[PDB]
């Protein structure tokens, strides 16, 4: 929801499913996948920074 | 013991059956 | 023909079209992303299916998926 | 061959007699004014389009798809526009509502003539 | 049948065969040759080698078999190097786990596994000695395991 | 690369010097089998030291260095 | 051990061959 | 329908040569055709089952006919130790002159039937060629019956309804009762009426089998339950199999153990055996409901087994749905159960040799075991291959909502990690110990070996009476509970067979048993690491979760995301077929080198020279291929010249497999373009143009055809070496 | 200064360490050869 929040994912096809990651971008411009999140570890394409929607976006405290 | 029968059946199934069966299957590709 | 389907992860960064050596994929103005772009695959009759798009598809997991369908003359890519 | 297969005729124009490389192999003379090139398959032709375009300005180029009944087609360019550049004329086909995450299981497509992504 | 090894006859036949067969090479050299001295030390390394197998069980082959039941009459065969070995790779496993859960939180963890922090590496290299009651005290703390890590579809 | 080759050839001339039976081989070449490398005596592998004559054993050369040295005239 | 039973055998498997082509040209 | 794949229009439009190969390899893939729905599927596999059964009975009528007509069967009956069992005769026009002198056995030039068939037909009670002809006609008739049914149930109004196919409920009421229970009961009706009297000398052919009862008094004072009369007078000691000397007249005596003379099981034991198995299966046929309604609803049998412990998901609720609707689950259980049955068959054909004068010809016994082990491994790999086909093209995790199967796909990570652990452990602790023993033996010292006595197998042989170890437990101790408990019934006839070292039952055991049996468990756990891997990661992995969308044998995903060579669920097949041939490799090398030490006699030749690897490559491959590879010389040839040829032939199969396995397509796809350029451009051949366009083999086919040459080369090489090795050291 | 950082890399530490444990086994098998007990 907010920038910089540590966020676990709930979409089973991501490489980072059930792994927390830091929110880079939150866009408020009707984008279906507005929240650009990057990570510590890296998938097979060499690309940690991906993006997600709000339903697949669980913050922690 | 009809000993002459392999001298008939072993060629007519060993070679000429995979000639005409090549014809039947391979024309049967186009039928 | 190799059915190329382009899902809604397609943030329109055009490495698919610039990566495809067949112009089966173009870019379509689609007001659903930040860049306003989303690729399309109209001419999948020319689609080889070499999956050079899915190499250079920097989405989360593969907005553009190339399903290996039928094999015509052009989709087999034979020279003669 | 030209009696039964589609020959792809890349036509283009230039300014100087440079030297490019054929997809057949080996260098070609590169007529300066305007020149055609009959090719075999499309990846050769657009590989020549990348062969020229990543070197220098070669634009106003496109293959006429010679199919053996006689007529032509217009590949590459299609719309006076470069394909990764966005023109507001290309109507999108080949999309679904979401990611792979909502594709149906193939035990629901089983014994039916559908696809695992159609929804 | 597992005979006690010090009185198996074919075992002693292997003693005669390797001492005498190795002594066939000793019939080439003079009394002060360094080769000949090496075969003196080698014959020592055969008689000691066979007298130090006096409590094994060489069967019908004259070859010393083992036992892995933990009979406590044969614990020096297997279970004592079993406990010893599991201590050594519980050391190595605990050192590797402790070092990775160090460098998981550093500045550049990718650089930390190429270039080992020999400060913190040789910290943990030695510090993983009491790993049974360090893993048993981290396991009661809810820290040895993990939960809700990566998984595929289903 | 030439540094590794000179380390290698200096290795061959030193293994010919210290470890080999080359001076003994030069007496009767057709009887004494050529050997340089004298295996260290650990468990069992002292059996690799072949009694190749020359009053000293070790694993046998097949690289033919001694035939290059007799042609060279190394005495 | 005889010859006539061999003829009877290839008759019965010739008929069985007609059931093989008979089943074969329906599935 | 238009061209070739009269069944798939996705391949009839293909102009290449792929329409041929995929037209062949997807022919039996009935779940993926043009418009073949469920009723049109079961009504085709049900007919093709009949075509298959008629192929089986045509084949067994083939063996009956060649043994009936070209074999030496009754001359073999005269002297079953001396004369070799002849197979079908030869007609080569290629055997010039010197070959024919290396095959004449009488007037015939026939092959020597190394398939154990005369033994089984000799214990059945076939003592003539006439009964073989009447049996061969009796199976040509039966194959005509099965072809009649498969042709008959594809005739349209006799194509049965799918609700009949979904009477899953009652097939088990009829297979367990009729197919298994009655027929085995009927097989006692053979053994009581044929094998017992024609073993005890009485030629009970098809005449007097209703006028000569197998017991001299029978069935009018025998509904009264005086059943000890049928086990009254056994065949004790002084009998040769076939005559009437030294034999009693009891039918169902359970002595246990072997013959003294033929070293096979008693046919009284098999008559009583199939009779008891018959009664227990007929009892098991009364298990499920039907139109009557006295039995078990299967939904009430998988629904009820949800534990209140709660650990095992929401129980099996969902399993009965995914066996009716599925087929690859049902075929996976079928190949699993048949495969474990085959391995049980193999582990008992040598151990308890059933057939008289087997374990006397040492080649047929060496071929039956290896035969059923390679068929055993093939059918396990079929069970897991259709397991992965079940998890892709047949699995519904919404009818399997948090089911036992969905629980399996949940903890598949722990499953594959622990299979990989035990396979790694055994692979560093067989190969570690063989390279230890081989270095140490190599360094002039066989004594400094690690030999671990396999005490658990020695203790289990002590539980079955093998007194040669000194444990003195349940049956080895003659005073225990089980030792007294069957002291009259079957023990003293059986412990003689156990404590003997002639027979192949409960063998004497060195540490080669230890190191090899760990190598076998390495093979099982690697092969299930692969199969359970690409059966549980068959559906979706973290490399690509799209895998369920692509079907079973999709090729790859391209170079994207690092490279994706062999990600499919077909790879687990493709690799665990190598591990199948390897593992069954070590099983049959171990068995065959154990029995080339027993049959030669020098068991110490095994136990001293099998604990390390040059014991195998020296004492078994280098030495026992000597009468093989002398199959033909520049001095002449002998009868082994077939196998020594086949041997070499099979190497040429095997390494051609590597041409497809190692070197993949895009080499050849740009080499066929040179061949088609050269064919198009040349004169006198540009007239003869192809119709199907020449295209190199696709990379599922290519890995498959390289696998097929790997199997055919492997199995023909080892079938050459078993038979030429034992037939060279003997016969 | 940075030489020790080269001596802290993966293969150099792996050879200075596996050289050391290999030295433990080789020196512990000259001194105590043929150790099948314990
Ligand atoms: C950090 C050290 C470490 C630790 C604690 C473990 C622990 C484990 N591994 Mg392992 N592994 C490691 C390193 C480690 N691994 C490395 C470096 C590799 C690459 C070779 C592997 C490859 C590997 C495979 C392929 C498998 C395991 C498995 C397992 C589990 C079963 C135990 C086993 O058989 O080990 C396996 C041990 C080995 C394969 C060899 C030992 C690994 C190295 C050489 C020893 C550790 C030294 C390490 C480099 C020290 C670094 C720290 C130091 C510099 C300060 C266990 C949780 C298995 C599993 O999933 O079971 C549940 C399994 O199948 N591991
Ligand atoms: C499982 C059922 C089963 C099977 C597979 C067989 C199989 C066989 N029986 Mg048979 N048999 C059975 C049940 C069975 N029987 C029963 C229940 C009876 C009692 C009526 C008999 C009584 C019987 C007789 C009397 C003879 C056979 C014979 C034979 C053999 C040749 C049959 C032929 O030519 O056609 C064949 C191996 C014949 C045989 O073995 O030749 C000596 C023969 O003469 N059978
Ligand atoms: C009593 C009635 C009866 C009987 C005898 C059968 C018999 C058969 N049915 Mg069937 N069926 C029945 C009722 C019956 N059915 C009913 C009522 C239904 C409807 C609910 C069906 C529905 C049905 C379907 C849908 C299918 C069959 C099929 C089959 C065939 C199985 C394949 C086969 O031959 O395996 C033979 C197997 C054995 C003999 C035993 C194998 C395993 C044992 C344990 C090992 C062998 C024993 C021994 C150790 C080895 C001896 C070998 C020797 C060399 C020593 C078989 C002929 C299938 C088929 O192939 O179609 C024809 C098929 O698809 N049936
Ligand atoms: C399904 C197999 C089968 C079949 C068809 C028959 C059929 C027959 N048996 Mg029979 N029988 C069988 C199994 C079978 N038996 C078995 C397993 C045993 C051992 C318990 C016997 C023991 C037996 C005796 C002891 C007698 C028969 C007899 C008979 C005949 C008259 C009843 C009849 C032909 C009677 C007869 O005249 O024998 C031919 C007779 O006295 N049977
Ligand atoms: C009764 C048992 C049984 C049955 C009914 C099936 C049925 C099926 N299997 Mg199958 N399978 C089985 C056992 C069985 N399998 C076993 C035991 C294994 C392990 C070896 C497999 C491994 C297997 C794989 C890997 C695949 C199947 C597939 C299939 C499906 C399509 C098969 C097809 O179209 O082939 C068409 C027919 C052929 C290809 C002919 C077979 C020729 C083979 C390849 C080589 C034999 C050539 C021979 C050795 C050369 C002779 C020369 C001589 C010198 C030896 C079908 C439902 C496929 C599937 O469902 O995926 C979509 C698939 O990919 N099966
Ligand atoms: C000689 C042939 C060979 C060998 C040894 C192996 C060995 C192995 N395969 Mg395998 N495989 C082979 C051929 C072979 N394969 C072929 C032909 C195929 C078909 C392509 C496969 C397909 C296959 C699959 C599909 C799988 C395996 C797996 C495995 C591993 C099983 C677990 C185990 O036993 O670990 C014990 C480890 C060993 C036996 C390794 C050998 C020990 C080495 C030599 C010592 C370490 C190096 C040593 C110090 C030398 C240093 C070198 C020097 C330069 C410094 C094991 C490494 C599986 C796996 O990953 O399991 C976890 C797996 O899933 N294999
Ligand atoms: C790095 C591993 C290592 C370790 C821990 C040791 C440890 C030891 N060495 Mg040693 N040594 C090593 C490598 C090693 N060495 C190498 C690589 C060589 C070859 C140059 C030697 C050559 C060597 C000799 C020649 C001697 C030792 C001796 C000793 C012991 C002295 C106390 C001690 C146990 C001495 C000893 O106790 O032997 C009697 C001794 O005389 N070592
Ligand atoms: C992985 C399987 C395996 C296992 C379990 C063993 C086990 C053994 N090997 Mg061995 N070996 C193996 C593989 C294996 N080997 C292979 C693959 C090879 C070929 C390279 C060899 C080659 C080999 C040789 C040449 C010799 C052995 C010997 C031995 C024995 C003593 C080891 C030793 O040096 O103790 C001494 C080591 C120690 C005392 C060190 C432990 C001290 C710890 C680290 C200190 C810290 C404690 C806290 C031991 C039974 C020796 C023997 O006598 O055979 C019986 C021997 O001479 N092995
Ligand atoms: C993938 C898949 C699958 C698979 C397949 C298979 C292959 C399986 C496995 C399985 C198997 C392969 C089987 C096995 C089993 C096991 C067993 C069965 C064991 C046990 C044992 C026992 C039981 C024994 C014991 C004993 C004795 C020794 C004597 C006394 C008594 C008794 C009996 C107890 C399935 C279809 C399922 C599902 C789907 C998918
Ligand atoms: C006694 C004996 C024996 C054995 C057996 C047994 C005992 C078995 C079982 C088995 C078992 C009983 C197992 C268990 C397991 C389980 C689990 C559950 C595991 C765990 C693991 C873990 C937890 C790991 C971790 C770790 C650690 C701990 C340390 C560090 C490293 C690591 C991290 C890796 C024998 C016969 C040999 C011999 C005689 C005696
Ligand atoms: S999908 Fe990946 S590649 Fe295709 S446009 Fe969007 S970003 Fe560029
Ligand atoms: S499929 Fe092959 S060709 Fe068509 S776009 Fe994706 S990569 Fe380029
Ligand atoms: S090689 Fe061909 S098949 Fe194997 S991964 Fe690269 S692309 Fe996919």
């Amino acid at each position: 929801i907010k920038k910089g929040s540590l966020v676990k994912i709930l979409r089973p096809e991501s490489f980072w499913y059930n792994e927390v990651g830091t929110v880079v971008n939150v866009e408020t411009s009707k984008v279906l996948y507005p929240v650009l999140v990057r990570f510590d570890k890296v998938n097979y394409s060499g690309l940690n920074s991906t993006n997600f929607s709000l339903d697949e976006l669980v913050e922690i405290k | 013991s009809a000993s002459y029968l392999p001298s008939i059946l072993v060629p007519t199934v060993g070679l000429i059956l995979p000639f005409a069966s090549m014809a039947i299957l391979f024309i049967a590709i186009e039928k | 023909a190799h059915t190329v389907k382009i899902y809604d992860n397609c943030i329109g960064c055009t490495q698919c079209v610039r990566a495809c050596p067949l112009d089966v994929l173009e870019m379509v103005p689609w007001d659903g992303c930040k860049a306003g772009q989303m690729a399309s695959a109209p001419r999948t009759e020319d689609c080889v299916g070499c999956k050079r798009c899915e190499t250079a598809c920097p989405t989360d997991f593969l907005s553009i998926r190339v399903y290996l369908g039928g094999e015509t003359t052009r989709s087999m890519g034979l020279a003669y | 061959c030209a009696e039964t297969e589609e020959k792809y005729a890349m036509t283009w124009s230039s300014d100087q007699q440079h030297i490019f490389e054929m997809p057949t192999g080996g260098a070609a003379v590169m007529n300066s004014g305007d020149n055609l090139l009959y090719l075999a398959r499309k990846e050769q032709a657009l590989a020549l389009a990348t062969q020229l375009r990543t070197q220098f300005k070669i634009q106003d180029y496109k293959i006429y798809r010679i199919f053996p009944s006689g007529e032509v087609q217009y590949l590459h360019p299609k719309d006076g526009v470069l394909p990764y550049q966005v023109n507001k004329g290309r109507e999108q086909v080949g999309r679904v509502k979401s990611t792979i995450g909502k594709n149906v299981n193939p035990a629901q497509v089983k014994f039916t003539s559908k696809a695992t992504y159609d929804r | 049948v597992l005979t006690p090894c010090q009185q198996s006859e074919a075992f002693h036949k292997r003693e005669i065969n390797e001492v005498r067969t190795l002594e066939n090479r000793q019939a080439n050299y003079e009394a002060n040759s360094p080769s000949y001295l090496a075969l003196q030390s080698q014959i020592d390394q055969v008689h000691k080698r066979f007298d130090k197998y006096g409590t094994l069980l060489c069967g019908q082959d004259g070859l010393p078999h083992l036992i892995t039941d933990g009979d406590w009459r044969h614990a020096r065969e297997f279970t004592i190097p079993a406990l010893l070995f599991l201590y050594i790779t519980g050391w190595i496993g605990w050192v590797g786990r402790s070092y990775l859960k160090y460098t998981k939180e550093t500045k550049n963890p990718t650089e930390q596994e190429i270039i080992l922090d020999v400060p913190m590496a040789l910290k943990y290299m030695l510090s993983g000695f009491l790993w049974p009651l360090s893993a048993w005290q981290e396991y009661r703390s809810g820290q040895l395991l993990a939960k809700e890590d990566e998984i595929t579809v289903s | 690369q030439l540094a590794i080759i000179f380390i290698w050839l200096s290795g061959m001339y030193f293994h010919g010097a210290r470890f080999s039976n080359y001076v003994a081989w030069l007496s009767n070449p057709t009887g004494i089998k050529p050997s340089a490398q004298v295996v260290w005596p650990i468990v069992g592998q002292q059996i690799l030291n072949a009694d190749v004559g020359g009053g000293m054993q070790g694993i046998q050369i097949t690289s033919g260095l001694f035939q290059l040295w007799r042609a060279s005239g190394i005495v | 051990i005889t010859d006539n039973q061999v003829f009877v055998a290839l008759i019965m498997a010739l008929v069985c061959g007609y059931l093989a082509v008979k089943l074969a040209k329906q599935l | 329908a238009t061209k070739f794949p009269k069944f798939s229009q996705a391949l009839a439009s293909d102009p290449t040569t792929r329409r041929i190969w995929y037209g062949i390899a997807t022919a039996h893939d009935f779940e993926s055709h043009d418009g073949m729905t469920e009723e049109n599927l079961y009504q085709k596999i049900f007919a093709s089952h009949f075509g298959h059964l008629a192929i089986i009975f045509l084949w067994t009528s083939g063996n009956l006919f060649h043994v009936a007509w070209q074999g030496n069967f009754e001359q073999w009956v005269a002297n079953p130790l001396k004369t070799k069992p002849l197979a079908h005769a030869i007609w080569d026009p290629h055997f010039g002159q010197a070959a024919l002198k290396a095959f004449t056995r009488g007037d015939t030039v026939a092959n020597i039937s190394y398939s154990g068939v005369y033994h089984w037909w000799y214990t059945i009670g076939i003592r003539n060629n006439v009964e073989l002809y009447t049996g061969a006609l009796g199976l040509l008739v039966l194959s005509a019956v099965f072809l009649l049914a498969g042709w008959l149930h594809i005739q349209p109004k006799f194509k049965p309804s799918l609700s009949w196919f979904k009477n899953n409920e009652s097939r088990l009421n009829h297979h367990l009762a009729g197919l298994f229970g009655v027929s085995s009961l009927a097989w006692t009706g053979h053994l009581v009426h044929v094998a017992i009297p024609a073993s005890r000398g009485q030629h009970v052919g098809w005449d007097n089998f209703i006028m000569t009862p197998p017991h001299p008094a029978g069935l009018q004072p025998f509904f009264t339950g005086n059943w000890s009369v049928y086990a009254q007078s056994p065949d004790s000691m002084q009998h040769v199999f076939g005559t009437s000397q030294g034999a009693g007249t009891a039918i169902l005596t359970f002595l246990g153990g072997f013959h003294p003379q033929t070293q096979s099981l008693w046919l009284t034991d098999m008559a009583h055996h199939h009779l008891a198995i018959a009664v227990i299966f007929i009892v098991a046929g009364h298990m499920y409901r039907t139109n009557f309604g006295i039995g078990h609803n299967l939904k009430t049998i998988l629904e009820a087994h949800r534990p209140p412990s709660g650990r095992l998901g929401k129980g099996h609720i969902g399993i009965y749905q995914t066996l009716t609707n599925s087929l690859h689950f049902q075929l996976g259980l079928a190949l699993a159960s048949l495969s474990v049955v085959t391995s049980l068959v193999a582990q008992h054909m040598y151990a308890m040799p059933p057939y008289a004068y087997m374990a006397f010809d040492y080649v047929t016994q060496s071929a039956l075991y290896t035969h059923h082990q390679y068929i055993a491994g093939l059918l396990i790999v079929g069970a897991f291959a259709h397991g992965a086909i079940f998890f892709i093209r047949d699995y519904d995790p919404e009818q399997n909502q948090d089911n036992v199967l969905a629980r399996m796909l949940a903890h598949k990570e722990a499953v594959i990690s622990h299979l990989s652990w035990v396979s790694l452990f055994l692979g560093f602790h067989t190969l570690g110990l063989y390279v230890h023993n081989d270095v140490v033996v190599a360094f002039g010292n066989p004594e400094k070996q690690i030999l671990i006595e396999p005490i658990f197998a020695q203790w289990i042989q002590a539980t079955s009476g093998k007194m040669l170890y000194g444990f003195q437990v349940l049956l080895s101790s003659s005073t225990s509970n089980a030792s007294v408990a069957a002291q009259q019934l079957w023990l003293p006839g059986w412990l003689e067979a156990v404590n003997n070292e002639s027979n192949s039952l409960f063998l004497t055991i060195g540490p080669g048993d230890f190191l090899v049996h760990h190598a076998i468990a390495l093979g099982l756990h690697t092969t299930t690491l692969i199969l359970v891997k690409g059966a549980l990661d068959a559906r979706g992995s973290k490399l690509m979760p799209d895998k369920k969308d692509f079907g079973y044998s999709f090729p790859c995903d391209g170079p994207g995301r690092g490279g994706t060579c062999d990600i499919s669920a077909w790879d687990a097949f493709y690799l665990a077929m190598f591990w199948m041939l390897n593992t069954i490799g070590w099983v049959t090398f171990y068995w065959h080198w154990k029995h080339l030490s027993l049959w030669q006699g020098n068991v110490a030749q095994f136990n001293e020279s099998s604990t390390y690897l040059m014991g195998w490559l020296r004492d078994y491959l280098w030495l026992n291929s000597s009468p093989l590879i002398n199959g033909y010389n520049p001095y002449g040839m002998n009868s082994l010249a077939v196998w020594s040829w086949m041997f070499l032939f099979a190497h040429l199969v095997w390494a051609t497999g590597f041409m497809f396995l190692i070197s993949w397509r895009g080499y050849w796809q740009e080499l066929i373009e040179t061949l088609a350029w050269a064919h198009e451009r040349t004169p006198l051949a540009n007239l003869i143009r192809w119709k199907d366009k020449p295209v190199a083999l696709s990379i599922v086919q290519a890995r498959l055809v390289g696998l097929v040459h790997f199997t055919v080369g492997y199995i023909l090489t080892y079938a050459a070496f078993v038979i030429a090795s034992t037939a060279g050291k003997f016969s | 200064m940075n030489l020790k950082k080269y001596l802290s890399t993966a293969p150099v530490v792996a050879t200075l360490w596996l050289f050391l444990t290999a030295g433990i086994l080789i020196e512990l098998n000259r001194f105590f050869p043929d150790s099948l007990f314990y």
